[PDB]
């Protein structure tokens, strides 16, 4: 039928009421924005004085003071900006979704370089979150003073001037209520702007009762408090990389976070893409001894939207590994929401995040190249390193270069991996190491010394995250990692003493026999390798399964009792060494008699003490001492 | 359009408000222990103001009683005027114990919401799962109307599993499907690859004999823990996914027999 | 394989970090650095109001970082298995002149406590030790120094008045490495009126620390 | 005069464009919302035809048709409610910040058992999320049918409607902008609704172009019904385990149940379920905190269990509905978190409860505890103010038992009338610390220790200092107070002098390896045997902390615990090493005997190893001079 046009009507009553009690819960947001309003309006004031200087003939200076009222339980914002005029109250204050800062952005063409924070026309009346009414008296150059005047019930109103100077900006009043006498605490007020006033281009200043000596004047002490220092930390990536120093630049990390010394390593990051930010990498001296305390709140990485304090998901904003990077971004570009307290849209994180990281490792290249405080660096975060080569899979490509290790050949010098392989021989096909519980350990371990035997070099691995680095990290510059600690060490060696191996396993093959048979169900399988030399023997992990290390750190640092995963990883192997005069005299022995009990009870004996010079915990180690007490008892002749 | 009623919520152990040099541990029960003694302390001065204020009450009751006697008495109301004005005072005074009483009904108003204002214990109750009464079912005569219904109810989830090759896939599949875990599933996928075969569809045979047999290797060893497959087929793959090749290659056989 | 995090307490008390302290002399800086971990810890304590007059330098834990943290605030909360059977009658060197007066908590009540336990700490040894509530004052006295019945609180359960007035002992000189600033802010915690004490806030913030 | 008096404004040109672009941030929610109105419009049904039926003689089926048209790229909602008249749809429909839902409320404050949603009155527009443009067709039972049509362009246009009837309700239109169309997919679609609507009292359908592509009754879309909202005591264990099972999506039914409710400020229903396993996953760090569920009028809103209930207590499965919480204008968020941490607690504590009556069913409760055991130990080492509630559930073998676990009570039980302390031995295993030589004079007093097996046991214990008034104390410390006869006693102080000097040898022989030296009865079949000082780490702690990944070996300055060598002077080995001292105390032979004895009762007794290799090197030397190699 008839189609009748209506236009959209709103329930402003109950409008205000939705902007007021839903909008927010954090009434911390009440000074946030509250001053990010005074600074727009300090905005507006640059802007016109900047194309017309006799803008600031009624006053040039400009800025934020803030000053309590514990007597009335009241707020006084001191604005000193453009202010605003009987109809701008009247139409863009007292009007909800009406902002003045659009016509700016509009009206400024001109005006490029201002940049107004926030636009919804909404914000204003989150102040009577905490206050029982607000009054803004002001007047704008091109009108009078009025005191505009409401307690958010639906109706507000205007006064002609009163008589108290507001030649400029304005001056908003905050009746506080009963329950919120908090924010007249100068600590209260000091927690709120630091956290959300942080970078504001104008200097707010808090004018505080100031404690002091009682005035006897015989003592006396200054009776109010300037608190300029709000704003003492400015801006910094707003600012060419090239023209930033250290001398600025370090006070800013030590400012940044309360570290008194200045950082270790930093990346100035400035993103001129759809996503336009400017950030500012910050790599500590010293690891945090909450580094992995992972029950903590991350807030490194903080986010600002024009240089006001957003968010700080770190969560979001780097990965986990990268959890010791403070630093802050800063983007004039973002889709915040209707309380600005989350960004919409998080796949724009996403992107921010891969952005970030990339700086990330370009930084810790550039680290490389000073060895000095990248030993420093690495030192101090080898371990995120290590979990980010563990978890990151796609970044191994660079985390991997960003390793370094205490070899054979480099003994108490770290080395890189690629150092390693730039000296590798040309039979050496393949990265050899060990991994252990300590240096001395694996520095002297029969693992390692035909290898050290064949001219090749060992790594030596000793972190519990070493051992799961190994789990990921396969090849290196093309090169594959070989432990010494699993079966199948095939170095590179003479055919030929390949075949006078072969000949000692023809020699000791009764013995491998025996000995397997003694070891039922004690090792898997009893053979021969050329990797031992001073040892008679020695356990090894297999090809799958936990290593003896792995298990250690598996077994005892998991919560989770996996025996279904313990049970299948729990594989080793014993090998023979056919040259050792023990081995030899068995194989006599098991000659002269193989079901000589009292050698088979030595080859029992020689596996224990294989497990424990493996790292294999034994089943029963007080029987293994039982043993030896028994054979210190025959040497006792007890 | 208001919530401010919620704005006052007192948490004696709230963990967003700790101190790095704090240990919260005996901290939260500090606050327990403070939030116990105030209350004490509040109720305490609540009943001694009910108590004088009834006490006042009943003094200038007894007082007005006996104003309406000494009114009656022949010259007594020189003492009525006298008692009258300690009656007076007797009235302010109850009236005073009920302003202080106001005051902490104003106390009240202003005090925090915690587990023992903002609400009772409304109902409460418990029960163990203990049972269903030690029994046991025919599972022939089950799979008479299981495996005839069942199999084609979820015939397309039966396929759907022997069309899987990655064992996370697998895994993560009947997770989702953990009712597929069981003989008639098995059977199913037996069945359709002696029909693959009659289709010439060999490549896809082979597959749902993985599968096959991966259904088989779960009813295989839940037999052997005597335990539902529906409660550990996780574990199947957890040794699939851990074993060493040799050993996974000898439970592979033996798991070709099984099935 | 899935991924999980445990962690271990620390219960490196304060006292166990005296034992493993060095002799009278302890660097003052790390001191510094301990009084303000604490001094911060109270003025989070006074923030919310925090009771505990009870503090002693048990209570207070020493963490392998260096870090101060306070637990076992009074004897309300506190001691709920085997404790002490003479948690008063020991000598209270480290308890404030309101705890030997029988008054109440304060600030300047905890802050005395503490001082003396900083001067242990420079000290490895405990700054004052008396017997009894008055001779612990009498100890006191010996550093501070001593005024007769016109300097006292109102909440006075000792004999004021017989406690024969004597002058100070320079902090400084007194207390091993200790920074003249710190002397004052000591003596000042050490001062017998609470309220010729500092506060925490302010030796807080103080430049010493 | 000097003031003039104002109305507030609000410029919904812009307004409108915040509605529907910064009040929201999760789009797909436009569902909720609209399928949220039509179940208040089915209630208002509901409550209209418990007064007069026959208002049930326009349709008597209350339900919600969901029906995509690709064709269109667009969403047919089919709302079966009373209706809009044409002034409800110019004065609520078209207007911000209204709804007729609140009148109906007030309608409702004659009494009623009807309970509906929509304080905000702004749902509706979040269609404009997702939809580029909305029509509303609807046929209130007092007015003809009309339709609705709007861009949310600053206004909005109302006719008549022509063709189809709508017997009452309404119908809306969602003109779906062409990067939305993944909102036609049944996935998708299901998706939002498994989200955010399993809950609804009415019948929601979906239908789908299937199999003869027509549409297809999905009546199964929301089959699911609550079950707290139901009274407890007429709900039986079947109905639970379906729940559960439907919950949870677990073949298994549960282990227990528990309902629990509040009233009040705070007010809310709830189901409680102890699961009969532990999930594969339960110590994953980065799984999502789900597992019980928060509801608003059976809303879903959320599922931060990260603040819901206690780490330790993540596995318990259930459902929280509320009655009336402070959503944010954004229901997704709720304001004053502190509500949540009431709720917790309240939670914890009928937590606690089912536990002690699941206790009560020893049967059951093994089997929870085998499988939950790690997380009430944890919630030991985490939780300072329901440890004593939590130590109560705690189950170890002891040295009286056989396989079966025991409570620390019953242990306290069987303590002895002059035993102060319970005795205890940490290890890997069962086996290895029943054959500890610690426990061997213990058992030869008569008396009972606690196996304590797992590596977590080194945190619980560490919180576990005293329980039912007796105190602990493991048998591989130093320190270790066991039964002393004074003639006994007597005799020892003899053994101390009679092998005084052997100790000083033998502590000049391994001064840098053994803090102390010197004999103890704790020992029985051992001649020696290495002890933790009170202070520090174990050798099991030790062991364990070291296989650490993050660990900070730093701290182990503060943590490596004094090892001390004890002796048992009833063994010919340490009679004889006495008898050589005198012989000889410079004897090489018995120097590397002392060091040889150390190094076998270090290792035997959980020490770390400095030397593996060089240990048993002096082990090969040992063989080869037995076996005359050289
Ligand atoms: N202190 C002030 N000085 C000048 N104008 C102000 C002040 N406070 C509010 N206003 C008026 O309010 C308008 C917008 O303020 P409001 O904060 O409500 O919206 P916004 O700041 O643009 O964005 P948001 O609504 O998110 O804060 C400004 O353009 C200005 O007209
Ligand atoms: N199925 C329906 N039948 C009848 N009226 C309806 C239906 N769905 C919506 N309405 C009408 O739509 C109007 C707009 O209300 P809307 O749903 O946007 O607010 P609300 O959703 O109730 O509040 P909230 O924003 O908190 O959900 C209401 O006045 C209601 O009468
Ligand atoms: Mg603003
Ligand atoms: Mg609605």
């Amino acid at each position: 039928e008839e189609v009748e046009t209506f236009a959209f009507q709103a329930e402003i009553a109950q409008l205000m009421s939705l902007i007021i009690n839903t909008f927010y819960s954090n009434k911390e947001i009440f000074l946030r924005e509250l001053i990010s309003n005074a600074s727009d309006a300090l905005d507006k004031i640059r802007y016109e004085s900047l194309t017309d200087p006799s803008k600031l003939d009624s006053g040039k200076e400009l800025k934020i003071d803030i000053i309590p009222n514990p007597q009335e339980r009241t707020l006084t914002l001191v604005d000193t900006g453009i202010g605003m005029t009987k109809a701008d109250l009247i139409n863009n204050l007292g009007t909800i979704a009406k902002s003045g800062t659009k016509a700016f952005m509009e009206a400024l063409q001109a005006g490029a370089d201002i940049s107004m924070i926030g636009q919804f026309g909404v914000g204003f009346y989150s102040a009577y979150l905490v206050a029982e009414k607000v009054v803004v008296i002001t007047k704008h150059n091109d009108d009078e003073q009025y005191a505009w005047e409401s307690s958010a019930g639906g109706s507000f109103t205007v006064r002609a001037d009163h008589g108290e100077p507001i030649g400029r900006g304005t001056k908003v009043i905050l009746h506080l209520k009963e329950d919120q006498t908090e924010y007249l605490e100068e600590r209260r007020v000091k927690e709120v702007v630091k956290k959300h006033s942080q970078f504001i281009g104008y200097p707010i200043t808090l004018y505080l009762e100031k404690e002091r000596e009682k005035e006897i004047s015989k003592k006396i002490k200054e009776k109010y408090i300037d608190q300029e220092e709000l704003n003492k930390t400015k801006p910094i990536w707003t600012r060419n990389p090239d023209d930033i120093t250290q001398e600025e630049y370090g006070e800013f990390y030590k400012s940044l976070t309360n570290d008194w010394e200045d950082h270790l390593a930093v990346k100035h990051f400035s993103v001129e893409g759809q996503l336009e930010f400017r950030a500012l990498l910050f790599i500590p001296r010293r690891a945090p001894f909450d580094l992995f305390e992972n029950k903590k709140k991350k807030n490194n990485i903080k986010l600002y939207v024009r240089r006001v304090f957003i968010m700080d998901s770190c969560d979001e904003l780097i990965p986990e590994y990268l959890n010791f990077i403070r630093g802050v971004v800063d983007s004039e570009d973002l889709p915040l929401n209707i309380s600005r307290e989350m960004l919409q849209q998080s796949k724009i994180l996403k992107v921010i995040r891969k952005n970030i990281v990339k700086k990330c490792l370009e930084l810790f290249s550039e680290l490389a190249e000073d060895k000095e405080n990248y030993k420093k660096f690495y030192e101090a975060f080898s371990k995120n390193l290590k979990l980010g080569i563990h978890e990151d899979s796609t970044n191994r490509r660079r985390l991997s270069e960003l390793l370094r290790y205490h070899t054979s050949q480099s003994g108490d010098e770290m080395t890189s991996l690629s150092e390693y392989v730039s000296r590798m021989k040309e039979t050496q096909k393949s990265i050899y190491y060990i991994t252990g519980e300590s240096k001395e350990q694996v520095a002297n371990s029969a693992f390692v010394e035909r290898v050290r035997k064949r001219g090749f070099e060992v790594v030596y691995m000793t972190e519990p995250i070493d051992e799961y680095c190994v789990q990921q990290l396969k090849e290196f510059d093309g090169k594959s990692l070989v432990s010494v600690t699993k079966e199948g060490l095939e170095l590179p060696e003479d055919e030929e003493e390949k075949k006078k191996m072969e000949e000692s396993k023809a020699k000791f093959e009764n013995l491998c026999k025996l000995m397997k048979e003694i070891l039922d169900k004690k090792v898997e399988k009893v053979t021969i390798s050329n990797r031992l030399v001073s040892s008679p023997c020695c356990i090894v992990t297999s090809t799958y399964g936990w290593t003896a290390n792995m298990e250690r750190i598996m077994k005892a640092q998991a919560l989770r009792d996996n025996s279904t995963m313990g049970y299948m990883m729990a594989k080793k192997h014993l090998e023979i060494n056919p040259d050792h005069p023990i081995v030899e005299t068995l194989r006599q022995k098991a000659e002269a008699d193989k079901n000589d009990k009292a050698v088979k009870d030595l080859v029992v004996l020689l596996f224990e003490t294989a497990l424990l010079s493996s790292g294999f915990s034994l089943e029963d180690p007080q029987t293994h001492s039982n043993r030896i007490y028994r054979m210190i008892k025959l040497g006792l002749g007890i | 359009v208001d919530y401010s009623v919620w704005d006052h919520i007192e948490v004696s152990d709230d963990e967003d408000e700790t101190h790095p040099n704090i240990d919260t541990a005996s901290l939260f029960r500090w606050r327990h222990q403070a939030r116990v003694e105030r209350m004490e302390q509040f109720q305490k001065e609540k009943e001694e103001l009910d108590r004088g204020c009834r006490e006042c009450k009943r003094k200038v009751a007894e007082c007005q009683r006996k104003l309406k006697e000494l009114e009656v008495a022949e010259g007594g109301k020189a003492e009525l005027e006298r008692l009258q004005a300690e009656a007076q005072q007797l009235r302010k005074e109850e009236r005073s114990w009920e302003q202080k009483l106001e005051e902490m009904r104003k106390k009240e108003k202003s005090m925090p919401w915690n587990v023992d204002t903002l609400s009772k214990d409304g109902f409460s109750k418990s029960m163990v799962n203990t049972k269903p009464e030690k029994t046991e079912e025919d599972s022939e005569e089950v799979r008479e109307q299981k495996h005839k219904t069942f199999v084609e109810k979820y015939e397309k989830q039966i396929k759907h599993f022997g069309m899987l090759r990655r064992w996370d896939d697998s895994q993560k599949y009947l997770s989702d499907n953990v009712h597929l875990v069981c003989e008639e599933t098995a059977n199913y996928l037996v069945i359709w690859c002696i029909d693959l075969e009659v289709e010439e569809k060999c490549a896809l045979m082979e597959q749902v004999a993985h599968q096959t047999i991966v259904m088989q290797f779960i009813l295989e060893l839940a037999k052997s823990l005597k335990v539902d497959p529906r409660a550990c087929f996780r574990q199947f793959f957890t040794k699939i996914k851990t074993a060493d090749r040799q050993y996974m290659e000898g439970f592979n056989d033996e798991l070709e027999a099984f099935k | 394989i899935k991924v999980t995090l445990v962690f271990e307490h620390v219960d490196q008390d304060l006292r166990t970090y005296l034992d493993k302290a060095p002799p009278p002399g302890l660097p003052a800086e790390t001191i510094k650095d301990l009084m303000r971990q604490f001094l911060r810890g109270l003025d989070f304590l006074h923030a919310n109001c925090i009771v505990h007059r009870d503090l002693k330098p048990e209570n207070i834990l020493v963490t392998s970082g260096g870090t101060v943290k306070l637990a076992d605030f009074g004897l309300a909360r506190i001691y709920s298995y085997q404790m002490a059977l003479t948690p008063v009658v020991v000598t209270l060197w480290y308890r404030a002149p309101e705890v030997l007066l029988q008054s109440t908590y304060a600030t300047p009540v905890d802050m005395w406590s503490v001082g003396c336990i900083f001067a242990e700490m420079f000290r490895r040894k405990p700054l004052f030790c008396g017997n009894s509530e008055a001779d612990q004052l009498g100890k006191i006295f010996d550093l501070i120094g001593l005024p007769p019945e016109d300097d006292w609180p109102r909440d006075v359960s000792l004999p004021r008045g017989a406690f024969p007035p004597r002058g100070p002992r320079p902090v400084q000189s007194v207390v091993p490495e200790m920074e003249e600033s710190g002397a004052q802010l000591l003596l000042e915690m050490l001062t017998f009126n609470p309220h010729k004490r500092i506060s925490a806030f302010r030796a807080l913030q103080h430049s010493y620390l």
